[PDB]
Order: structure tokens, then sequence, then C-alpha cells
């Protein structure tokens, strides 16, 4: 269940394809609103190649749905992201996550 | 302390009601911890375990006029400290959402103060109870064993604190009776995570009455944001621009939304 | 359980000195329109998102103190239920985001103009972005206090106010029945932009500490026997007022009678109730209040530019909010009345 609220309009010229690395600055928060992770604080773009299982399924699906230069409100169900088991100390069990991603470039 | 025939309770007594020196000013009460609804929603042992409805009762002591006692729930974002307070004076707003054709598909109302007037309901003490269901998203107000027509619906995720606004009218003013209805899990179960499935009503030391102080101290920020303003356009109107960024590091109390 | 820690960005709210409020007798139109365009906004200057919000706020409850405030901090216009606003994608009131569908469906961007539409008689606020209305509108807000436009920028923006119709050309034509913002400027002071409740103000020699700002509420806009010897004094004052009318031409008996009919209001005010100057000023204030009440009964409401079909009047304001010129004219008329009373030889106790 990826319902992307288009925060900023995307270019629409290109979309992610298998074998291409994706560059994002994903800001994350829980359903209650508290922030758990913000790559922006690290100040380093997160790089991952689409197609493999490097990232969670929900993030990959949202990136595939998203376009270059588009900011979207990424909502993930507990089934697609973590679930009954999660990262100990960070993500509570069976809790939804609300990601905020934006694609600087697609490579 | 909890009695055999009476659940544990907190009572408020005026120290010097008889003395003329003591003031009779307006005062507000707010319990220490909140009650939180689920992020998303739809005496018998089974019903009790699955019950999503909680109950607290407040007993107005004899000799206190019910007209001055306002009982209900309070949103944490509450800052009204009016000397003379009325439910009509409560700030409220209704948000209506429609489609392109103008059809109203969703309509919601949100306010920072959800209470009913004691005088609106009505020399014997009357107990005013509030039934809240977490999974229902709405609450029912049953006072003195009789249900009331008025009721409210809340947002999916919001915080709510028990609260009563009472004007001093007697030496013994009011009582917070934390008790559970036969089929209603007591407020203590939803109050703490550990006692979620505990039917027995308990009053841990954390819960306490927090009155509304009018003025509290605060620290001035060392550097403020620089903002410039001028009427830069004869037809472009006034313009404002800020360039220097500034950030501040703060802590969040999870019990009450504050920084 | 533990105290979560994170850094945020500072927020500051600015408003014009315009005040708009509804009351039983207040001379307010009840419907206003203004537009704001964004020249340039940086999407991200700091780790946290820069938020831009445009809306209205109460003059009695809006307290956006720079700091933690409520919620997570960075309290904007919609942080408290006192004030209202939106960020361009979500309506904001009471620190909750309301997802409202918009045809553009994007945040505030450079070269984008946003506008507001609110009614005071019917409690509803609507907005228009890029000339198109928002799907969802506000409703059922409290009418207590006075409203004003306000914007809450987050640490960086290039935005210009186009609320002033005479001060700035409107980007879009206002909807019918909505007066321009600049039409509600108070005659006492010129339009300017000042921060709300700014307790510190920067100074040349050093920072200047500012106390609690005092502002007028909606109550500010809110507006029996004739003795026979007093009737003889009124005839003498009728002769004096015929002389006054002759002076105003720049003493016929019918002219004196017409002047007495005109001054019957002042005669009734005197019958109802240095020291002479103070009494004259009080009588002039009461007369101006009666004139304002009569205008309100005629449906008149104050505006910057007076229109006869719209019943707008430059003096459709209380005596306290009235200009100094009208007060001086009333004082001169009351001084003429005091001279007539001194000539009559009977003086009331002040």
């Amino acid at each position: 269940g990826v319902e992307i609220e288009t925060i900023s309009p995307g270019d629409g010229r290109t979309f992610p394809k298998k074998g291409q690395t994706c560059v994002v600055h994903y800001t994350g928060m829980l359903q209650n609103g508290k922030k758990f992770d913000s790559s922006r604080d690290r100040n380093k773009p997160f790089k991952f190649r689409i197609g493999k299982q490097e990232v969670i399924k929900g993030f990959e699906e949202g990136a595939a749905q998203m376009s270059l230069g588009q900011r979207a409100k990424l909502t993930c169900t507990p089934d697609v992201a973590y679930g009954a088991t999660g990262h100990p100390g960070v993500i509570p069990p069976n809790a939804t996550l609300i990601f905020d991603v934006e694609l600087l470039n697609l490579e | 302390d909890g009695t055999v025939d009476t659940p544990p309770c907190l009572r408020l007594a005026h120290r010097t009601w008889g003395s003329q020196n003591s003031l009779v000013e307006m005062l507000f009460l707010r319990l220490s911890l909140p009650v939180q609804f689920h992020q998303h929603f739809r005496d018998d042992p089974e019903i009790i375990l699955n019950t999503t409805t909680y109950y607290y009762s407040v007993r107005v002591f004899a000799g206190q006029e019910p007209s001055c006692v306002w009982v209900g729930w309070v949103t944490p974002d509450y800052h009204q400290h009016d000397m003379n307070f009325d439910l009509s004076k409560v700030r409220a707003v209704t948000v209506t959402m429609g489609d392109e054709q103008g059809n109203v598909h969703s309509s919601l109302k949100c306010s920072n103060c959800y209470m009913v007037w004691g005088g609106d309901f009505v020399h014997t003490d009357l107990v005013i109870g509030c039934l809240v269901d977490l999974a229902t998203g709405l609450m029912t107000f049953t006072a003195n064993g009789k249900e009331s027509n008025t009721f409210f619906q809340v947002e999916p995720n919001t915080k709510l604190f028990p609260a009563v606004f009472v004007l001093p009218t007697h030496q013994n003013v009011i009582q917070f009776e934390l008790g559970k209805q036969k089929n209603i899990m007591p407020l203590s179960a939803a109050m703490f995570l550990s006692e979620r499935k505990n039917p027995a009503p308990q009053c841990p030391p954390r819960l306490e009455v927090q009155m509304l102080m009018p003025v509290s101290w605060s620290r001035m920020p060392n550097h403020f944001l620089q903002v410039e303003t001028r009427r830069a356009g004869e037809r472009l109107g006034w313009a404002v621009q800020c360039q220097d960024p500034l950030t501040m590091m703060a802590l969040h109390i999870p019990e009450e939304n504050r920084c | 359980l533990l105290l979560q820690t994170n850094l945020i960005n500072y927020v500051t709210s600015i408003r014009p000195n315009i005040f708009v409020g509804r009351a039983e007798g207040s001379t307010q139109y009840g419907k206003w329109y203004f537009e704001v365009m964004v020249d340039e906004v940086v999407p991200f200057l700091t780790a946290q998102a820069t938020h831009l919000r445009v809306g209205w706020a109460l003059t009695e409850g809006y307290s956006p103190y720079p700091g933690g405030g409520e919620g997570w901090g960075g309290n904007g216009v919609g942080d408290d239920l006192y004030s209202y606003g939106f960020d361009g994608l979500h309506l904001w009131t009471g620190h909750v985001a309301r997802p409202v569908t918009s045809p553009g469906q994007h945040l505030l961007a450079p070269e984008d103009v946003v506008s507001c539409c609110l009614d005071l008689s019917v409690p509803s606020i609507s907005f228009r972005i890029n000339g198109c209305p928002v799907q969802g509108v506000f409703e059922a807000f409290n009418l207590d206090g006075l409203f004003f436009p306000v914007v809450s920028f987050s640490a960086g923006v290039k935005v210009r106010f186009l609320l002033g119709g005479r001060h700035g050309e409107f980007k879009f034509l206002p909807p019918p029945g909505y007066a321009p913002c600049h039409e509600a400027v108070l005659p006492r002071e010129r339009l300017r932009l000042e921060p709300i409740k700014e307790y510190r103000r920067e100074g040349p020699r050093g920072p200047h500490l500012v106390g609690p700002s005092r502002c007028l509420s909606h109550t500010d806009f809110v507006p029996i026997v004739l003795p026979p010897h007093l009737e003889r004094i009124r005839e003498k004052l009728a002769e004096n007022i015929h002389e006054l009318w002759a002076l105003t031409r720049i003493l016929p008996e019918p002219e004196r009678n017409y002047n007495l009919q005109m001054s019957g209001e002042t005669l009734k005010t005197l019958l109802a109730l240095p020291a002479q100057t103070t009494l004259v000023d009080r009588l002039a204030e009461n007369g101006h209040n009666v004139w304002a009440r009569d205008r309100v009964a005629q449906g008149w409401s104050y505006s910057a530019v007076q229109d006869i079909p719209a019943r707008r009047n430059p003096r459709l304001v209380p005596y306290r909010l009235l200009d100094e010129a009208t007060k001086r004219s009333n004082r001169d008329s009351l001084c003429q009345a005091v001279r007539t009373l001194l000539g009559y030889g009977y003086n009331i106790e002040p």
C-alpha cells in the first residue's frame, strides 16, 4: 500500500529501471510522528541499486513509483516493511512507517 | 487509599474556605498522564479482556453547586486561562472536505476542550462518569447512572487527559474516583502499558492533579532569526526576505506534547 | 518514557497591522480577500523541512513564541487552534495536518500566488491557489477577537505580500462580495509589517527589551427630559446656530429653526447628562457614537475608500478610533456650544 502524496512535482522524463542505482535523501518518521531516521542529518545521499533485496520492499516499490526530482510521502504497511520483528530499539513491532524521500538523480 | 467498597480516589479540599483570607479564584485540574487512541481503528472475563472502553468517575461533593463544575477531557494543546470560563467561550473549529463537484465527502470537528457542564446535566452528591472507547473513536458520557445525549468523536490519533474545571464553593470540593464499570476496563489499564490487561483499578504515584499556573519562566534564545521588511513594490506590495538559517536543539516530553 | 532529543529550525510569524473582527455593532464588512505570491523558497536549507504557511490568526490567542512552543516545535500558524492556515498541501489547525486535495497538488513554490477567502457573518474560510479554490474549506470558527493575515516562514524564504490592493496589484480578481485587504487599514496608523508579540527588538546601541504589546479588542470597534428654561436656552442656542450656519456659508428665523432641528441631537444629549472642555469632549464623543450607531442601523461599515453604493464611510469608526481632524471639528462645535451656554448664563455642574 504505497500511496505517494506528491509533495513536489517530478520531472517525469525518466523512471527507475533495473540495474540503475538510486540516490535519495530519505527522511523517516513513525506513524505517531516521531522521527527515527533522517539521512539528511547524516548529510550523505543514500545510494542503492534497484532490483535486488538491498532495501526494504516498500522503499523499492515507492522508488519505482516515484520519479526523478519528486518528493513523496511514502506510507508502508507492516507486512511490506519489517512487521512482527523489526530493528531492536528503533522500529517497534508491527508498526507502520511514513518515509519522506526525494530522488536527486537516477544512475 | 483504596477502600474495600470504594475504588482508590483523589480528592481536592480547600484549605481555608472558612477563612476570608483565602482566594476563590478560578482553577483548572489536569491529570499527569494522557490517554492515547489507537493509530487506526475499525464482569465477564472475555468481554473485559477485549473491552476497548475505559471509565473514570468524578464525584462532586455535597455543598458544591454543579453549575460551577465542568467535567470532561482536555487536549494537551490547551492554553485557555480565562478567569470566567464557559463552554461557549471554548475555541472550536470544524473542517469540511469536499470534491471538485462540491459534494461533501468528509467532515470533521476538532477542539482542545471536550467537556459537559454540570449545570447542563442538572442536596446529594452526583457522580459524573465518562465512557471512552479507544477503538470506537467516540465517547459516551454517563453521569449518575444515566446516559447523556451529547457525545463527541475524536481524530484517529490524539491525546486526552482527564480534567475537571471547578470553582471553589465548599471546604470539600471534588473527588477523582478511579473506578471500573462492570464491563468497562478501568482507566488504569490504559494508563500504563504494563497493566493493560489488569482489571483491578490502581493509582500509581505518577498520576496526580496538575493545576494551571498562569505564568511560567522561560529562557530567551541567544540568537533570533533576522527578518527584513519593506514596501519594495508600488504594484508588487510589501516584501519580506530572510537568508540566515538558524537551528535549535530541543527535547520532547512524550507524556505531553511539549518542547 | 525517555526524553527524546532532536534539533529543529526557528520559526517567526509576521503580520500587517490590519485588524478585522465581527461584533454586534462593529463596522466591519464581514468578508475580505488577499493574495500572497512566493518569489523564491528554498526546499531545504537545514536538515529539517522548511515549512511555509499562509493563514489567519486571532489577536488574543496567537502566541508563536520563538522556541519549543507545542508539539515538536517550529509552531506555525496552524499549530494552535486559535489560528488557522495551511502549507499548500495540508490544512493546518491545532497542530494536525488535514489532507486537502488540490489540482496543483504540490507545496508552495517560487512564482506561485496563494490567496484567502473568509466570511465573518458566516464562519467559513476558503483559499485559492494559482486561481483555483481548495477542495476543503474551514468552518465554524470562533468569532471572538480580531483576525489578521499572517505567514510563518521557516528560516528561509523570498515572499512578498500582495494583500494591499492599492499597495500592490492583485494577481487574481477577488471573488464577488470580498473586499480587498487594504480597504480595512485603520485611519490612526499607516500600514506596516511588525512581528507578533515581539518581546525583544534589535537596537543600534543594543537589543531593546519590549514589554507586552497592548492592542484593541473587538470591543473597541463596538460603538431624557427637556426643562422649559432649557428650552429657552435652546432657542438662544438656535439663534447662535443660525449665526454659525451664516459663518459656515462663508439670521432668518426659519434658518434658526432648522439649525435647532439639526442641533436637537446635542440638546437631547445635554438633557440626558478645563472641566467645560472635558464635558464638551464627552458630549462630542457621545454624539459621534450616536452618528456611528445611526450609520450601523443604515448598514454602513468602515473602509479605506468610501463608496456611497457600498455604504462605506471614512468616519464609520468609534470616537476613540476616529481621526484627530473629526475630533478637532467636534471640539470646535462644542466650544461654540459652550460659548452659547456662557452667554445664556446657566452652567451645568461638570
